């Protein structure tokens, strides 16, 4: 069950990546950090991924799953199931960021 | 000086039996542990005995509802003592694992 955790801002920029991403999508965390998740997305799935990130912030901590094609380091489209939820520390009024579990799954 | 809210937050991943499957490197500055020594160890092994029943009830709520807020509990720190924490738990399905957002309520310098 090859999966990695990532953290993103509201725009989709990777702000944290777990080192298990090298085995999942082939990139080191430093190659994903500061970049937008839509840049590694298949052009047919980019709008669905943008709309998903916009809606996960309105869903009050609930889980939103999205399937999309991610361009691996080895230049291949991998099917990914990303489960996302917003987190906002309740002791604060900081902007809510998104936490993800990204797994390579079968489209079958 | 004392740390901010973000610098006192760390993420963790767990299997349905509470064992650690991933831990943020941030836990080292806050509680002393290294993620590699926590892997395969149940989180229950670190709870303070007086928070035991409460954490059991919270884990049971997290399993039936899929998402929970733990409330205040203590976790045994590496070099002794206990830090107070508050976790937001979320189960990832399609049950696969539990994602935790852990915030250290204690004063950390
Ligand atoms: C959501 S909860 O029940 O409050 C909760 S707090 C927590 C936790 C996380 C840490 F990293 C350190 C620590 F001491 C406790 C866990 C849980 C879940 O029971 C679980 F995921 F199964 C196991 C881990």
């Amino acid at each position: 069950p090859t999966r990695f955790i990532s953290r993103h801002n509201i725009e989709g920029i990777f702000t944290f990546v777990d080192h298990r991403c090298v085995a999942t999508v082939g990139y080191q965390p430093q190659e994903l950090l500061g970049k937008n998740i839509v840049e590694f997305c298949h052009p047919e799935d980019q709008q669905l991924l943008r709309d998903s990130f916009q809606q996960v912030v309105k869903l009050k901590g609930q889980v939103l799953s999205v399937m999309f094609r991610f361009r691996s380091k080895n230049q291949e489209w991998l099917w990914m199931r990303t489960s996302s939820f917003t987190f906002q520390n309740p002791y604060s009024d900081e902007i809510e960021y998104i936490i993800c579990t990204n797994t390579n799954v079968k489209n079958s | 000086e004392f740390k901010g809210l973000d610098s006192k937050t760390f993420l963790s991943e767990h299997s349905m039996d509470m064992k650690f499957t991933y831990c943020d490197d941030r836990i080292t500055e806050l509680i002393g542990y290294h993620p590699e020594e926590l892997l395969g160890r149940s989180a229950y092994e670190f709870y303070h005995a007086l928070d035991s029943e409460n954490m059991t009830k919270s884990h049971q709520n997290l399993c039936t509802k899929g998402q929970v807020v733990s409330g205040q509990y203590r976790m045994l720190a590496k070099h002794g003592g206990y830090v107070w924490l508050e976790t937001q738990g979320t189960v990832i399905y399609n049950p696969q694992c539990i994602m935790c957002v852990n915030y250290v309520l204690s004063e950390i310098e």
